[PDB]
């Protein structure tokens, strides 16, 4: 009761947080009020109340929304009109955007007859108000009312929106060119090729590159709703149109949207003109356009027609990509690299080796790391494909020449795909050239690869056994305890954690326990409460006795250090031990 | 008991941070308290012991402090030592000063957060500290308690007795380390004094005393740093504040050295970050990182 | 003939005025029924015209205050140790999106998004308090009543939307809104960022000249505006004289000018000021975007946009200063930034002088006229006599402090608006 009447005189508030708060919880005041003082005296105050902030409107947008059942149902729903209709018209965007959200969410409770009598009445209001902001927000309001009103009332709709589509204000063109396939999508085929086509003809060669650039959606969303062969006398000379446009937004959309335009227009009609317009697209002067197209290539290769798929794509697409490997600008090379991988499965082997192996290399050995860091991550796709008997020959030593280059990112990247790679070439091979490597991984100069070498050791001794792991990795591991580094000491703490759980319980107790018990004493107190951490991760596996007889009486005496930081890790290690 | 559950509400706390989320108000309002109370202490010089990871300015930038984190190790396994400007011009200043006070209160004998010159009520308010706390909190409490908090960040730290860390530079007034223990740090930065120099000072080409490029505080010339180490008896004179190019730079023939680990500074400078390592061998190894991963409208 | 009457001024009651009323810039509305002027001290002032009745027209409406309010307030940034100007440098006014009014006021730093509403009814009542603010206690109060919104008298409130701040290192100077309806552009000395009307924490530059060393600095911009009817093209002058049109469609970054308009010097032609009084002051495309216009110190220029080698028209405005063009390179009188400003109909230019002085120059009669802006020398129902010079009034008796840098034309009728050292000076042809 109070604190309700605290709420609604908070409405009216000189503090933007208590209000915005109070119109956030305008369920419980409307609850209280009731349906009909909500009809007559809570809603036509939200109607005048627009004086307020962004956050404020958005939240009274947002909750007019949900507010149907509030007023009394679907019947007196039109009463939530007023508010909606003036928060359409106001200057913010996501305000606007949310209050025609709602209107649409309100509109599916309006009967047939109270839609044609309340809500196009509002959206013949907003498109044909004086404000261009009730028009842009009436531009969305078109495919929620048409496919439930009658004739003459659809053919009143299509007039106003074909007048939106045609207006003065390059907003409400553009509003309309964004909901131009949404509208399509609810009308009549007969409909859609007599209005629509001249209306998506109009928007795409407007003044405006802004509104140009979302006619390639709208033919995107439109293709899909007419016969195969319609699209090419109504739709592909604008889409033609589009691809060669002068602005570059024009053909950047149409590169980002051209598996979709592949795909609704059919497969012959893409053989036919989207591959020319895909290598023309590749082959663009502007660097962006040039990189939305690379970013497309496998799935474009990948959707084409089955019957020609891999000739088509060796003829047309490969001289193009290998121009693009090539390229000046960083981004084409970091975009066409984390998707020419998947080609190699289309292919074959035979092609794979023959074409696209030295576009592996080439871009291996490239001088920007985005390229190499994309390539290593995909080096799976082709692997599979090349099988393991050629892939060393000519990938191998770019691998092994990579392992150690400078960024970061690379070296953990090919971490990552070692354990899978080396479980391919056997314990026998990869101890040989390998090996060497992953240990010199564990010494780098990152946290990042040092942990990532851990969890690599893992997954390797977890692939090869633990005999391997016992005569060749863990006397590695151990040598580095007495690294003049502490971070490297740490670094062997961290491995001997990693290695408990999987190289096995009498090995753990015999060979790299001790090294454990002694960095107990180590002078930096960071590798004592690790060497605590440690004896806390591994104790588990342990027996009782070498437990209670070795690792509690070290543990115990971390609990008289000086060091606070090695007093609680000893202190919660000896109570998850149940050693207390 | 108390103690314990503190501990867990810590940890969950950067755990939480760790996730780019920020905290609470109170939550806030509890970490300033404890880390105040904890930061009083802690003298005008701050002796650490090495090893130490000495990280200089990072600006707000919560993902590039991450993949500090993710270069040098995480804390407490990793001791660090920051020097100044974690705020003012980051877009998630907020939830890396949090995440900074909520590792010194945690691991009190692991991390030490210098204070530098972006770090003080005049600087917080004009440079996008202010406007992102209104931003994210909607108040000026949360801002409020930061900056009163900032009030008892040390001054300066002395690694093992041979390396001088400090967020600025030397000061014209000040020509010991006693000189900086006599001043009173328990206020906001003054407009002039020793206090204001030691966290807006610059180091220069040219000898001598010098006016500053950005109208507060002085500059030093290479004999200035020299005659500084040959009286107070250390090897080094470690700072941030200053944008360098390669992440790390070396002064007055390699008498101190500038660190700034604040990746890609202005988003078009391009400069990269370092942090310096100390071992107790007392090897200066300088890691760096670059990265961390038209416009929409002109799109 | 054409008869220019003094309509309306404002100023300040006394005569002693000090840094902070000095009119910097008058930009009128698309409609032209509002007209600002920020002054300096980030003080914008509205004026609506007053409005003209459907059954009277023996009067046409002045200019009353409609709105007031402090756009910049004073700034310091600490890492530089500098002041920030709160100078308002240009103000434009964005198209109406619905009844509120919009503009964009920058100062040398930041670019604000004011918007102009108008209040007629307040809410009246509280369930808790009383209608005053006396607080009640909740013992008496049983049933819960909302407020109701009851008429008030007009009152006007500037609150500012958008802030586009933190992008600029040099002053910025010049600010166009796209024909578009959702982008701009602000220039600095140096170089240009194209901001959206709605994301304050990104701008893509297009235009950048900073040179690699800072020694060599041969061109700053000193202006820059979109077209009024390409959403792409944008032109941005320089200070050497260069006139650069941008084409938004080439390229993402601007780095390639598609066209360069420029008067190719001669030795003949230059005694010693081709590279200061060529310095393009204010660059203002015509209403229908064929042509353009650049003001410089000295000649007014019309280029057509596909000649981009010759000035259609030049128009000279005070060249019977040039034999003392001397005397002003002493006293740093000769670096003021002029403004021009076109007709309604791209028929007739006008442009600021120096002693009250502003010329308006016609296209097709070619016939020249000089108004002076006074107060103390023009009485109520009196006809004012163009102003003339010899190359009557001498060459050495011109007022070089009072200055017109600053002009501006009303959109589709007659009315031009003239601010002097201090006091907006509104001129209104008489039809009778």
């Amino acid at each position: 009761l109070y604190p309700i009447a605290v709420l609604i005189d908070e409405l009216r508030n000189e503090d933007v947080q208590l209000r915005l708060n109070s119109i956030k919880k305008l369920s419980t005041i409307a609850l209280a009020l009731g349906v009909e003082r909500t009809r007559s005296e809570l809603l036509p105050f939200l109607t005048d109340t627009i004086y307020d902030e962004d956050e404020v409107l958005l939240a009274l947008a947002e909750q007019l929304g949900t507010f149907t059942t509030l007023v009394g149902g679907p019947e007196y729903v039109h009463c939530l009109l007023p508010p909606l209709e003036s928060l359409a018209t106001v200057e913010e965007t996501v305000v606007r955007d949310k209050a025609v959200e709602s209107l649409r969410a309100i509109s599916h409770e309006h009967s047939p007859s109270d839609l044609e009598a309340h809500f196009v009445p509002l959206v013949k209001r907003l498109a044909g108000g004086d404000w261009f902001t009730s028009r842009t927000s009436a531009c969305g309001l078109f495919s929620v009312c048409y496919p439930r009103v009658s004739s003459a009332v659809k053919a009143e709709l299509r007039q106003y929106f074909r007048n939106l589509c045609s207006d003065d204000t390059p907003m409400v063109r553009r509003a309309a060119a964004s909901k131009l396939g949404e509208f399509a999508k609810v009308l009549e085929l007969d409909n859609v090729k007599s209005e629509i086509i001249p209306m998506f003809s109009n928007l795409a060669s407007d003044e405006q590159d802004s509104v140009r650039l979302l006619a390639v959606e709208a033919c995107v969303n439109i293709a899909q709703l007419l016969p195969q062969e319609d699209l090419e006398a109504l739709v592909m000379p604008t889409l033609r149109q589009a691809a060669e446009d002068k602005s570059w937004r024009v053909r950047y959309m149409v590169a980002d949207k051209f598996t979709e335009l592949q795909k609704a227009v059919g497969p012959e009609i893409t053989k036919t003109d989207l591959v020319p317009a895909f290598q023309n697209l590749m082959k663009d002067c502007e660097a962006e356009v040039r990189a939305a197209a690379s970013h497309k290539v496998k799935e474009f290769c990948e959707n084409l027609s089955a019957d020609c798929r891999e000739n088509v794509i060796m003829s047309q697409i490969l001289p193009c990509i290998k121009e693009l490997v090539s390229d000046a600008n960083q981004h084409v090379k970091s975009a066409l690299a984390s998707v020419i991988m998947g080609l190699s499965p289309i292919l074959g082997k035979d092609n794979t080796i023959e074409h696209l192996l030295p576009l592996f290399l080439a871009q291996l050995k490239d001088e920007c790391p985005e390229v190499r860091l994309n390539i290593i991550s995909n080096l799976d796709c082709v692997n599979e494909v090349i099988g393991i008997r050629q892939l060393s020959q000519s990938l191998l030593p770019a691998i092994v020449e990579l392992a150690e280059d400078a960024k970061w990112r690379v070296r953990l990247a090919i971490i990552e795909y070692m354990p899978l790679l080396a479980g391919q070439l056997g314990v026998e091979f990869f101890d040989e050239k390998l090996n060497s490597l992953c240990m010199a991984w564990l010494v780098d100069h990152v946290y990042a690869i040092r942990e990532a070498a851990t969890s690599n050791l893992k997954k390797l001794v977890e692939k090869f056994g633990k005999e391997w792991a016992h005569a060749t990795i863990i006397p590695k591991v151990l040598a580095m305890s007495g690294d003049p580094n502490y971070l490297h000491r740490m670094t062997t703490l961290f491995c001997i954690n990693v290695l408990s759980e999987v190289c096995g319980q009498d090995i753990t107790t015999k060979h790299m326990l001790p090294t454990v018990l002694r960095m107990a004493g180590d002078p930096v107190a960071n590798v004592r409460f690790n060497v605590a951490k440690s004896l806390q991760k591994i104790g588990p596996i342990l027996d009782n006795s070498t437990l209670q007889s070795e690792v509690k009486p070290i543990l115990e005496k971390l609990t008289q250090d000086q060091d606070v930081d090695v007093k609680y890790f000893a202190q919660e290690a000896l109570t998850v031990l149940s050693l207390a | 008991m108390d103690e314990k559950v503190f501990t867990k509400e810590l940890d969950q706390w950067i755990e939480q941070l760790n996730e780019c989320k920020q905290l609470s108000e109170s939550q806030v309002k509890s970490l300033c308290e404890k880390a105040k109370e904890i930061l009083t202490k802690e003298s005008n010089v701050q002796e650490v012991r090495c090893p130490v990871t000495v990280c200089g300015d990072v600006h707000g930038q919560f993902h590039d402090l991450m993949e500090l984190f993710r270069i040098g190790g995480k804390s407490p396994d990793t001791n660090y030592l920051f020097m100044g400007d974690y705020v003012d011009r980051g877009y998630y200043s907020v939830e890396t000063v949090t995440l900074l006070v909520a590792l010194k209160v945690r691991y009190r004998e692991r991390i030490t957060i210098l204070r530098g010159n972006h770090e003080s009520r005049q600087i917080t308010q004009v440079y996008g500290f202010y406007d992102e706390c209104l931003r994210k909190y909607g108040n000026a409490n949360v801002w409020k308690y930061f900056t009163d908090l900032f009030d008892y960040l040390p001054l300066t730290a002395l690694v093992d007795g041979q390396i001088f860390c400090l967020h600025g530079g030397l000061s014209p007034s000040i020509d010991t380390l006693d000189h900086i223990r006599a001043l009173d740090r328990l206020q906001e930065v003054p407009h002039e004094g020793p206090m204001c120099d030691l966290l807006w000072s610059d180091p220069d080409d040219r000898g001598g005393w010098g006016i500053s490029p950005r109208g507060a505080g002085y500059t030093f010339g290479q004999d200035i740093s020299e005659t500084f180490n040959h009286a107070n008896g250390l090897t080094l004179v470690s700072r941030a504040h200053q944008l360098v190019m390669e992440g790390y730079n070396w002064c007055h023939d390699r008498n101190v050295v500038t660190i700034f680990s604040a990746p890609n500074y202005c988003y078009r400078c391009g400069n990269q970050a370092a942090i310096m390592e100390l071992d107790d061998t007392l090897k200066y190894s300088f890691l760096q990182f670059d990265p961390a991963p038209t416009p929409d409208y002109f799109l | 003939d054409i008869q220019w009457c003094f309509s309306q001024v404002k100023g300040a009651v006394d005569d002693d005025v000090a840094e902070a009323d000095i009119i910097s810039t008058v930009e009128f509305n698309h409609s032209g029924e509002l007209l600002a002027t920020g002054d300096k001290g980030g003080r914008v002032v509205i004026f609506q015209q007053e409005q003209e009745n459907k059954i009277q027209s023996h009067s046409r409406g002045e200019y009353n205050v409609y709105s007031t309010f402090q756009s910049h307030e004073p700034e310091f940034d600490y890492l530089k140790s500098l002041e920030i100007e709160e100078k308002i440098n240009k103000i434009r006014w964005l198209p109406q999106k619905n009844a509120a009014q919009f503009l964009l006021s920058t100062n040398d730093k930041t670019i604000k998004l004011w918007k102009i509403s108008e209040r007629d009814k307040r809410p009246e009542g509280y369930n808790l308090k009383e209608e005053d603010g006396r607080y009640r206690d909740p013992t008496t109060v049983t049933t819960l009543r909302v407020p109701v919104f009851r008429p008030m008298d007009l009152m006007v409130e500037a609150s500012p939307r958008r802030i586009f701040a933190n992008a600029h290192t040099y002053h910025i100077n010049s600010i166009s809104i796209n024909s578009d309806y959702e982008t701009y552009l602000s220039a600095d000395d140096l170089r240009i960022n194209l901001w959206h009307l709605e994301i304050t924490d990104r701008s893509f530059n297009i235009v950048d000249i900073k040179p690699a060393n800072m020694e060599e600095l041969t061109e700053v911009i000193t202006a820059a505006e979109f077209h009024p009817n390409s959403c792409n093209t944008f032109v941005y002058s320089s200070s050497k004289g260069t006139i650069r049109l941008c084409d938004m469609r080439a390229s993402a970054l601007c780095d390639r000018h598609s066209k360069l308009f420029e008067e190719p010097e001669d030795p003949s032609n230059r005694s010693f000021f081709s590279e200061i009084i060529s310095s393009i002051s204010d660059v203002k495309f015509s209403h229908s975007g064929r042509y353009m216009m650049t003001r410089d110190y000295l000649s007014v220029k019309i280029w057509d946009l596909n000649m981009e080698n010759r000035p259609v028209e030049t128009y000279q405005v005070h060249e019977y200063l040039r034999s003392k063009l001397c005397s002003l390179y002493e006293n740093d009188c000769i670096f003021d930034k002029f403004e021009c400003c076109w007709n309604g109909s791209d028929s007739v230019v006008m442009t600021g002088s120096y002693n009250n002085f502003f010329r308006m120059f016609d296209r097709n009669t070619k016939r020249d006229i000089t108004l002076e802006a006074s107060r103390e020398n023009n009485k109520p129902r009196t006809v004012l006599k163009p102003r003339k010079v010899c190359a009557e009034i001498s060459v050495d008796s011109l007022d070089f402090n009072k200055k017109i840098l600053h002009t501006a034309w009303h959109p589709k009728e007659n009315i031009i608006a003239v601010a002097t050292t201090n006091n907006l000076y509104i001129f209104q042809d008489k039809v009778n």
